């Protein structure tokens, strides 16, 4: 019964839509350079707007 | 420049620090133990031979934490029953509708809703239909919740350990037993219920005082039930070898127990030990075979200058079991105090 | 003339060795390892005691060299009070370290809760407080008197000068030599017998050489304390009893016997800190 | 019999993935500027845990965080002012996971007791009680994440994940199919999917509503300990014991990027992306965190300063800080 369930699960995983790696990597890049100014760990923010400062 | 909010937060964190400090001071005085072994070794009889204290149930620090659990379980069980008999008066229906309106709130059920279900108990067929409902997924202690909850109604409703164990969820995995012996506190952990992967939680201990590996001695002529070709004693030997030469347990001592002292003796008064060890033929007597098994089980310890193995025999032995564990633990404590003192 | 040269030289080398050792021990035990254990707090406080004790050596050295104390009564009070107070703290810290190790070995269940950093802090504060109680009479009794045209500063006393003088001699001989030696020998002897009775230090070659290593360290500590402190106390006692004439040999011997106690203060960081295996592990990463 | 059918079905899936690949992620991002050397400083150090920290989770307000350690405590901190708002004494000292409710009204934990305990942080009494104890797992609880104020998805040692109704106490949905101990799960940003990595070196995407598996990713070798979605929810990165992080993809159903180095041989315990997703952080067993560039597969920073194994790690929601815990009983906050 486990083999039949595994075959059915693998068949359901087989018949799914796939998009090319180029367009998905381009989408990842569009997300990365669409939010570069919103990443404080990427571009170091000024200490005026930094809530983690020494006391 | 800081107002009273920062001062209150600082004081709250200060008292949290005091609580954490005293909790860590109390916990560092304990002795942690990892009870290991194969199947049917005799660990349950070893723990039963301790018989000092074998449970928990602190008076106030954990009874407060389960106060809303009792009300939540009572409300969930009664709504499970009222949704279970479906799918003799309408006053009970009105009371149930009043229950369903206020069922979203928890914490203050002990007076008003308690009185409402107390008046709702006039029906006699509701318990019969609850007993009839054995198919729906509901706790069997619904009446065991409802019966003793409404007998007392207090604002600071803090019950004893009977109601805490009533709502307590049984632990399928780790089992903790706390016992004390001669002004020193122990804490035993049975990981036999964890059948998932030893290599993913065996590092969770990392600094237990000792390991109380138990080995049944009668398994020298008992074959494993899952393979029928390889011995049980060699499975115990492989498990002990994997426990000894673990990177996480590299310096901890092992209080090794050899369990069935009379069973293997009456076994070897008929069948020799050659079937378990074909390379061994010295005697079929009790003493020489026991010594040979112990020495063939101790040489698995690869490092013989840092890790010490203490071996004992059991099966209706007196308090010498607990005394042996205490002697091993005090030797480990002396070693740790020498290491802390800069003398080792 | 060369006797003053040799006395100045021995005071200088003892002072520089003690200051360097007890400063490097403090630097290691502050920067690399911390005061998160009882023994590290004890070692740091012993280092403070030894370093402040041996910082008075230039003053005594220049006092012997000139024969006249020009620093006034306030600086003499400060120097001699620091000397007595820090010698007593160093001796008390040695005693409490021996007591700590004896409790750790022979009484392990009680040492589970007694040996905590907070209790070590309380014991150290108590050590410095009792040394204050024993050294505030040195604060209120030291003065700079005049004799033979030269200026010298010593301890003055009441009208029964002999009684208070011999009382201070007694309270230094018993409370800093006799009581510490008995405590340290009893504690270490019981600890050594108990370690000879333990399983993990017997039954093999490596366990036996380890047990011999702890035994040798114990014997070295006791022998260094006894050899360094015996000649000065014996010299003080027999100078109180009989009248030793003032000569070159007795002056050189008296200053050498003074330097022996400060040599114990110099050798305390070597014997206690640098011979710890925790310190050896901290030096092993270098 | 049917094993050959399953083998040829898996080969068909592999061939579809191979024909689906036409350009490497390194080729697509070969013309972008490197992120440069990123050097964060320890702004805060959260002292107070006395034992081995195993997990942490930031709050949605980006100011509080809960951490769990093996002393049987569960401390909520104020990261801005280095305070302890709460300290919950756990019933079981063995805890391996902790979660923070998105509303902040609840907090979860679990471990070797096979129980996911939920704690009400905002009771009218003032202290912290227990709202519900979730039972039904025969293995240790290794991860838990709140969908919302009422539902939580958990992973267990019994090679299955599960979804719970907190106010009821039972499993509404069971996720089965891992042939190995699932160790960590991460929730999608839209709270409709989740992905979990297991000890069979496979990461499976599940559906919350219908409870079925959509994709399986088998690029890793030893076993998965870390997993975290990309901020857009169309990718995730998996840490493992073979000293490798791998970026997988939802729509492509493939392997995109491998973050590994020759002198790194220790396992990865935890991963988390930054807000933009350009910066994937990962904790390791060699006592420090390595900051990776998720587009270029090169190391941009090193977060040292932990004396023991960096076991947990998490970037806050607005991206202003990353907090890493460690086996040396200390938490650190970086910026
Ligand atoms: C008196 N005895 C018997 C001691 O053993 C003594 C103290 C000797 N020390 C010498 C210099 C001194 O005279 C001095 C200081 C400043 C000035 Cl401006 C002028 C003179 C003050 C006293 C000791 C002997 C040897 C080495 C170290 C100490 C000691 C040991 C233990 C505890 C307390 C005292
Ligand atoms: C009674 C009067 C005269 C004594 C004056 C000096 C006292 C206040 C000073 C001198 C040296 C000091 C100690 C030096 C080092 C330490 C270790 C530290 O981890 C805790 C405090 C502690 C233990 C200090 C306590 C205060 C102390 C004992
Ligand atoms: C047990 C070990 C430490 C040996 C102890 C040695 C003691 C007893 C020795 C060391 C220095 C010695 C003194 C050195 C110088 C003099 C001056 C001389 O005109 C009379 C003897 C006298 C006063 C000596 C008496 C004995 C003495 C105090
Ligand atoms: N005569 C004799 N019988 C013993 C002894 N110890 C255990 N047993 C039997 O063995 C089972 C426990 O094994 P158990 O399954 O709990 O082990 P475990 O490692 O899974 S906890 C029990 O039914 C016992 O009658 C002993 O000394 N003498």
């Amino acid at each position: 019964a486990q083999a039949r369930k595994l075959v059915e699960q693998l068949k359901m995983e087989a018949n799914i839509d796939r998009i090319k790696v180029s367009k998905a990597a381009a989408d990842l890049m569009a997300y990365c350079e669409a939010h570069a100014k919103e990443d404080p760990l990427l571009t170091p923010v000024p200490a005026s707007e930094n809530p983690f400062r020494e006391k | 420049t800081l107002s009273a909010e920062d001062k209150a937060a600082v004081e709250r964190s200060k008292m949290i620090d005091r609580n954490l400090r005293e909790d860590g001071e109390k916990a560092a005085r304990e002795v942690k133990l990892l009870l290991l072994g194969a199947g049917e070794s005799g660990k349950s009889t070893i723990v039963k031979q301790m018989k000092i204290i074998h449970e928990a149930g602190y008076s106030e620090e954990e009874c407060k934490q389960y106060k809303a659990v009792v009300y939540s379980n009572t409300i969930q069980s009664i709504i499970a029953i009222i949704r279970a008999m479906g799918r003799s008066a309408r006053a009970d229906d009105a009371r149930q509708l009043f229950v369903l309106a206020g069922a979203a709130e928890e914490g203050f059920m002990t007076a008003e809703l308690a009185g409402v279900i107390k008046r709702l108990w006039k029906d006699s067929g509701v318990q019969a239909c609850f007993n009839r409902s054995r198919e729906y997924q509901l706790n069997d202690s619904a009446a065991y919740y409802l019966n003793d909850l409404d007998r007392i109604a207090q604002p600071n409703y803090i019950p004893t350990q009977q109601d805490v164990l009533r709502t307590r969820v049984k632990t399928t995995g780790i089992v903790e037993t706390h016992f004390t012996f001669k002004d020193l506190h122990f804490k035993m952990f049975d990981v036999g219920g964890q059948r998932s992967e030893r290599k993913k939680w065996i590092h969770c201990f990392e600094g237990v005082t000792a390991i109380i590996f138990c080995v049944a001695l009668s398994d020298y002529d008992l074959v494993l039930a899952e393979d029928e070709e390889m011995n049980r004693m060699h499975e115990s030997m492989k498990l002990f070898d994997s426990i000894c030469n673990n990177k996480w347990f590299t310096d901890t001592s092992i209080i090794l127990f050899l369990n069935k002292k009379d069973l293997f003796e009456e076994k070897i008064k008929k069948s020799p030990l050659t079937i378990c060890y074909p390379e061994y033929a010295g005697s079929n007597t009790y003493e020489e075979a026991a010594a040979y098994i112990q020495c063939q089980f101790e040489d698995l310890n690869k490092r013989k200058d840092t890790k010490e193995i203490y071996t004992h025999f059991t099966c209706a032995t007196d308090t010498k079991n607990v005394q042996f564990v205490f002697d091993a633990v005090t030797d480990v404590i002396i070693k740790n105090n020498l290491k802390d003192c800069g003398l080792f | 003339m060369i006797t003053a040269i040799t006395i100045m030289a021995l005071y200088s080398i003892v002072c520089v060795v003690g200051l360097f050792g007890n400063f490097l021990v403090m630097y290691v035990i502050v920067r690399y390892t911390k005061m998160k254990t009882a023994t590290n707090i004890y070692i740091f406080n012993l280092a403070l005691a030894d370093a402040l004790a041996t910082s008075t050596l230039p003053f005594q050295s220049v006092n012997y060299l000139m024969g006249t104390w020009p620093f006034g009564t306030i600086l003499c009070k400060i120097v001699i009070s620091i000397d007595y107070y820090n010698m007593f703290t160093s001796i008390f810290t040695l005693c409490t370290m021996s007591v700590d190790r004896y409790i750790a070995v022979c009484h392990p269940v009680k040492a589970l809760d007694f040996r905590t950093p907070r209790n070590a802090k309380i014991i150290n504060v108590c050590n410095w407080i009792l040394s204050s109680a024993i050294g505030l009479p040195v604060m209120f009794m030291a003065t700079t008197k005049y004799r033979q045209g030269s200026i010298d500063c010593t301890l003055t006393f009441s009208h029964p000068t002999w009684y208070w003088e011999n009382l201070l001699k007694i309270c230094v001989f018993i409370f800093a030599f006799i009581m510490p030696v008995l405590i340290i020998t009893v504690c270490y002897g019981l600890m050594i017998l108990r370690l000879k009775s333990v399983r993990m230090l017997s039954g093999s070659k490596e366990k036996d050489r380890n047990l011999r290593r702890i035994t040798r360290m114990v014997l070295v500590v006791v022998a260094v304390f006894i050899v360094c402190w015996t000649p000065i106390h014996i010299y003080v006692i027999i100078k109180a009893l009989v009248t030793i004439p003032e000569t070159t040999f007795q002056t050189v011997s008296w200053h050498f016997c003074i330097a022996l106690g400060y040599t114990n203060s110099c050798l305390n960081p070597v014997l206690y800190a640098f011979l710890d295996e925790n310190f050896k592990r901290c030096f092993r990463e270098f | 019999q049917l094993r050959q059918e399953a083998e040829q079905l898996k080969n068909q899936i592999r061939d579809a993935r191979k024909a689906c690949a036409d350009a490497t992620l390194s080729q697509i991002t070969n013309n972008i500027d490197p992120v440069g050397r990123i050097q964060m400083r320890t702004r805060r150090t959260l002292r107070g845990h006395l034992a081995k920290i195993y997990a942490m989770h930031w709050g949605t307000d980006s100011r509080l965080l809960v951490s769990a350690s093996q002393d049987g405590k569960l401390i909520i901190w104020d990261s801005y002012t280095t305070n302890k708002v709460h300290a919950i004494p756990l019933r079981s000292s063995w805890v391996m996971t902790c979660a923070y409710a998105p509303s902040g009204n609840y907090v979860a934990c679990g471990g070797l007791d096979n129980i996911c305990s939920i704690y009400n942080l905002k009771t009218r009494e003032g202290n912290v009680r227990v709202s519900r104890e979730l039972a039904g797992h025969t293995g240790y609880l290794s991860c838990c994440r709140f969908l919302d104020d009422n539902q939580i998805v958990t992973s267990s040692g019994d090679t299955t994940c599960a979804l719970w109704d907190i106010e009821t106490g039972q499993q509404t949905t069971t996720f089965t199919g891992h042939t190995g101990d699932v160790m960590s799960l991460s929730l999608a940003p839209d709270t409709r999917l989740f992905v979990s990595g297991a000890c069979d070196a496979s990461a499976k995407l599940w559906d919350v509503r219908e409870g079925m598996c959509r994709q399986t990713f088998t690029g890793h070798e030893s076993d998965i300990n870390a997993i975290c979605f990309f901020p857009n929810g169309n990718a995730f990165a998996t840490g493992s014991d073979d000293a490798t992080c791998r970026l997988f993809d939802l729509r492509a159903d493939q392997e995109l990027m491998t973050y590994s180095h020759d002198n790194i041989i220790c396992g990865i315990t935890s991963v988390s992306f930054s807000k933009s997703g350009r910066l994937l952080l990962a904790g390791y067993d060699d006592f420090n965190c390595n900051v990776w560039d998720a587009l270029k597969a090169d190391r941009a920073g090193v977060l040292a300063g932990h004396d023991n194994r960096v076991s947990c790690l998490g970037v806050t929601d607005d991206g202003m800080a990353v907090a890493t815990g460690s086996w040396d009983s200390f938490l650190k906050i970086w910026n």
